């Protein structure tokens, strides 16, 4: 199979910049068989460019394609808020019809500190025998974030579960959810549960806290 | 299935262009343009070329590339009931090769005659001329070049008819020998060498037509010839015979369904884009006929204006143009020996690859059908061309032009129209334009447009039926220059054509008999293609 | 307009078998070669199989050949992918992609259907509410959350107040540990609106047909 490698794997481009992403085949593709698809987060891909240069139907005229042989490129002249997607090159010239790695286009924005929010376990979990405290970080940028779960001044690395949202379409913010899962025994064994988010906006962390007796 | 391939896409393209670009381009199309309304005739020619000619060209090329087999096996696999089409087309090519190589023999005989300082067709004084010789064409007299061709090269006057062939002309037997040697040593090892030899036999005609054109247009009186050639008389295209002539010229000029394009495309890579190749080479054969028309008529206007000869007399088709009129014009211009040599070398190279086509169709079809021949190609091709030579010795007799003209009339034409009609029915209606569009998609990557499917399905059979009807309507018993062929000669020519045609229903009935079941099962079993 | 609707697809045990089916409409289905294209959870697109316009040319990828069987129903405009001897890494979302002209790529895609190949057992979500700490609810805005813990397989459909509000709502991707999924969600709302009026998380889990609405209470 003709493995197609796309570089870079991810790229952050503020609106207005001119960006290019390159699909490199291992084997020579015909110049009329390499295509590009745009998969928006949460939707099936759309044919975006076909035959290395042809904008598909309804593709905004800012996109372009170029290259031939084993090196092709998709270029965006004036990146806009709508270009947030993963772009996949594909060769149709010979079976298997290999798709390439895909390049993810991410918007760039000014920083925002995480809106750190804490929840103690509800009564239902408490009676169910377990315990899971939930830390939410509703909006921050950049994605680079860490959460430390701090228990009576101890630090806990095991029993912690993390989820990140995909970048928000509406404002390009990210968000995070961190949950520390413990049993009722371990929950009652310690008095205070606290989480520290350290984020590029500040060297000092952001805190929310409760004592278990609250 | 593992078979050799062209060793280069340009070898395929030059093989197809060589086969397609025949002498009919030089001696037929310009005469039709002049006769049938000039530049107005390109409206019928262009229409029939577009709806019906190129479709069948592209169809046979796609079939040949998809099936990767020769005529007999391709047709026996697409519609087993119609396996007889393959035998029909091969047998037609077999008959065509007996007569067609004589034109190349005449071309080489004139080429070898051209080396004299004064060209022998120049003068009425030579021993073969009569008191009726006049230097150029006249009414009720023979030109010096007509005398030379009929009485020295052919010696046709010493033969009293087809029954009186007379003695062999051994200089002509030797020229037909050299023709078959060039064919043998071009086709023995196969497309490995044939595809290389056509780099000459398919590119020299353009290397000649270029300079022959520069000369013809720089002759005093060439614009008069161009006027006679292309002056538009649009009333002419309101007659049905003009459209029938246009369609017959298109069909026979391309040669769609002659089995040769199967034999050649069989050697393509399976994913080669046969669509571009069909368009490219169809354009090149039509434009070559057009440019050849200027090459011819510039000199015909030079004759009509300078030499003092009526235009209605010189403007002719067939052998009496390239061997009588055009040499009679050549002999009157400076460095006549050079134009003679290049002109007859051009004629020989227009013929050579066209004969390679038929011979390669026969050899590929039989080698694909019979492995014994496939392993013994050099010996089969030697036996084949030795057969052609020993039969062609009839054409190398004094009466040999009557054998040429008879075979030329009846060998191929009636039958090949009938075969290609059944090919269009088999592919478009029994096999299916749906399946054939899927096959073309899988090869080239995109399905044939709806235009091509409507053409192949509806226009191409009606096109071939129009041709056949207007070809049988204008039937008149065979005559050549006040010699009325005996009735038994016409009966023999109808046996030739009928033997070509009968292979279709004979093999159809033998297939129908040799398959078990009731009639519905026999038809179903013989209609399913070989891969399905 | 052309619409493709892939259907079937669910949890299957490894070694098991399934048949995906795509209903195609709004075009002459009989004309167009169709492909099945899967996409792993890593968003790696991988082409699975192709079937030509009338089913006479079937092409498979090296990873699925011998196991899958693409087929076509030109009488009904239905496309199928039978899958046999499924294995863990066959878990992916399978799009159906129309692709007649090789030189114009896969012009129309369906929505895709997810196949989960795993041995874990279908398990209902142990949904919990989440209530803010007992201090101070003001303000000016407070967060309320939902923790859909322990369900299997994906997906779950989580909305707030019957989807009446979608601004200020985050639904975090489910993450897998112990072969059980955990999903969480959080809202920000103005404290003028809660607890002053009901705010509720609505969760649904198709594999268990669960439907639970939990309204959060400060204590
Ligand atoms: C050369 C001298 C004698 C004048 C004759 C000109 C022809 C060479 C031109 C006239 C119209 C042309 C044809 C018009 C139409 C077509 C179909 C045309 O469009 C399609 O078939 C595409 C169908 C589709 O995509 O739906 C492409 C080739 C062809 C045969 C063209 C090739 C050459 C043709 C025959
Ligand atoms: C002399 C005047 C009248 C006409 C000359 C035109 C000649 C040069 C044209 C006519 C047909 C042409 C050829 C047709 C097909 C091919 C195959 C292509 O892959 C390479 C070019 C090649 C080999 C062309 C070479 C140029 C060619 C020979
Ligand atoms: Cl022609
Ligand atoms: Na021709
Ligand atoms: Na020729």
């Amino acid at each position: 199979e003709n493995v197609l490698t796309q570089s870079p794997a991810i790229m952050s481009t503020s609106p207005g910049e001119k960006v290019t992403m390159t699909c490199r085949a291992s084997s020579s593709v015909g110049s009329s068989y390499l295509h590009w698809y745009q998969q928006k987060s949460g939707a099936s891909p759309k044919l975006w460019i076909y035959s290395t240069s042809n904008l598909a139907s309804g593709v905004p005229a800012r996109f372009s394609g170029s290259g031939s042989g084993t090196s092709y490129s998709l270029t965006i002249s004036s990146v806009e808020a709508e270009d947030a997607a993963t772009y996949y090159c594909q060769q149709f010239s010979g079976y298997p019809l290999t798709f390439g790695s895909g390049t993810k286009l991410e918007m760039k924005r000014a920083d925002a500190a995480p809106t750190v929010s804490i929840f103690p376990p509800s009564s239902e979990q408490l009676t169910s025998g377990g315990a899971s405290v939930v830390c939410f970080l509703n909006n921050f940028y950049p994605k680079d974030i860490n959460v430390k779960w701090k228990i009576d001044g101890s630090e806990r690395q095991n029993g912690v579960l993390n989820s990140w949202t995909d970048q928000d379409s509406k404002d390009s913010t990210y968000s995070m959810s961190s949950t520390l899962t413990l049993t009722k025994d371990e929950y009652e064994r310690h008095n205070s549960y606290t989480c520290e988010a350290t984020h590029k906006t500040s060297t000092s962390p952001i805190v929310k806290s409760f004592n278990r007796n609250e | 299935d593992e078979r050799e391939t062209w060793s280069g896409k340009v070898d395929f393209l030059l093989s197809v262009i060589g086969f397609a670009v025949d002498l009919a381009n030089v001696w037929r199309f310009p005469y039709l343009c002049y006769k049938n309304g000039g530049g107005a005739f390109l409206v019928p020619y262009g229409i029939m070329l577009a709806v019906g000619g190129i479709p069948l060209f592209y169809m046979e090329l796609a079939l040949g590339q998809h099936n990767r087999k020769g005529a007999i096996t391709c047709w026996g696999r697409l519609v087993p009931l119609f396996k007889g089409i393959g035998y029909a087309v091969v047998l037609i090519a077999f008959y065509v090769d007996f007569y067609y190589n004589v034109i190349i023999a005449w071309s080489l005989r004139f080429f070898f005659a051209s080396f004299t300082n004064s060209l022998p067709w120049t003068s009425c004084n030579n021993i073969w001329n009569t008191p009726n010789c006049r230097p150029f064409e006249s009414q009720g007299f023979q030109s010096a070049a007509s005398e030379y061709f009929n009485r020295y090269i052919l010696e046709l006057n010493r033969s009293e008819g087809i029954h009186d062939l007379g003695a062999i002309k051994w200089d002509m037997a030797l020229c037909l020998l050299i023709v078959y040697l060039i064919c043998y040593f071009s086709l023995w090892k196969g497309i490995s060498t044939s595809g290389k030899v056509v780099w000459f036999t398919a590119l020299f005609p353009y290397a000649a037509l270029l300079i022959l054109l520069i000369r013809g247009l720089t002759l005093p009186g060439s614009f008069l010839g161009i006027q006679y050639y292309l002056t538009p008389n649009f009333s002419a295209i309101y007659k049905a015979e003009v459209w029938a002539d246009a369609a017959t010229q298109v069909f026979f000029s391309l040669g769609p369904g002659f089995g040769v394009l199967l034999a050649y495309a069989s050697y393509n890579k399976y994913h080669n884009n046969v669509y571009k190749d069909a368009l490219l080479t169809s354009f090149i054969n039509s434009a070559t006929s057009f440019i050849a028309g200027f090459v011819i008529f510039s000199v015909l206007g030079y004759m009509a204006h300078t030499l003092g000869v009526r235009i209605e007399d010189v403007a002719t088709e067939g052998p009496g143009l390239v061997f009588v009129v055009y040499p009679a014009a050549i002999a009157t211009m400076p460095a006549s020996t050079f134009w003679a040599l290049i002109f007859f070398m051009m004629l020989a190279t227009l013929g050579l690859d066209s004969s390679f086509g038929g011979s390669e169709a026969i050899i590929t079809a039989l080698s694909d059908e019979f492995p014994k021949i496939k392993r013994n190609r050099e010996l089969f091709v030697a036996g084949l061309f030795s057969l052609y030579f020993v039969v062609g010795l009839a054409s190398c007799t004094q009466g040999g032009f009557y054998f040429f003209h008879l075979l030329d009339r009846y060998a191929a034409g009636y039958s090949i129209l009938v075969a290609v009609f059944f090919e269009a029915i088999a592919v478009s209606w029994i096999y299916g334009t749906n399946r054939f569009s899927e096959d073309i998609r899988d090869m080239i990557g995109f399905p044939p447009g709806r235009y091509w499917q409507v053409c192949w399905r509806f226009v191409a059979p009606i096109f071939l039926l129009f041709i056949t009807v207007y070809l049988l309507i204008g039937y008149e018993p065979l005559t050549y220059a006040d010699y009325v062929y005996p009735s038994w000669a016409n009966a023999l020519g109808w046996c030739i054509a009928g033997s070509s045609v009968v292979m279709i229903p004979a093999v159809a009935i033998f297939k129908l008999l040799s398959t078990p079941g009731s009639l519905r099962q026999r038809f179903t079993i013989l209609t399913t293609p070989w891969r399905d | 307009e052309v619409q493709l609707v892939e259907s079937g697809g669910g949890l299957v045990k490894p070694g098991g078998s399934l048949k995906l089916s795509c209903a195609a409409s709004g075009f002459t289905f009989s004309s167009y070669a169709m492909s099945w294209v899967r996409q792993s959870p890593e968003k790696r697109l991988e082409w699975v199989a192709e079937i030509s316009s009338g089913g006479r040319y079937i092409y498979y990828s090296d990873t699925v050949t011998g196991r899958f069987t693409i087929s076509r129903d030109n009488a009904r405009n239905i496309l199928h992918l039978e899958m046999s001897s499924l294995r863990s890494e066959d878990t992916a979302m399978y799009y159906c992609a129309r692709g007649e002209v090789r030189q114009r790529g896969f012009d129309y895609w369906g929505q895709g259907t997810t196949l989960t190949v795993s041995s874990a057992k279908t398990t209902a979500p142990s949904v919990y509410p989440l209530a803010p700490v007992c201090g101070d609810t003001t303000g000016s805005s407070v967060t309320l959350g939902c923790l859909v813990k322990g369900y299997f397989p994906e997906p779950v459909t989580l909305t707030w107040n019957s989807g009446s509000l979608s601004s200020g709502v985050h639904t975090f991707p489910a993450v897998l540990q112990s072969d059980l999924y955990t999903l969480s969600s959080s809202v920000t709302v103005t404290s003028s609106t809660w607890p002053s009026q009901s705010i509720t998380c609505n969760v649904a889990h198709p594999a268990s047909s669960t439907k639970v609405d939990k309204k959060i209470e400060p204590r």
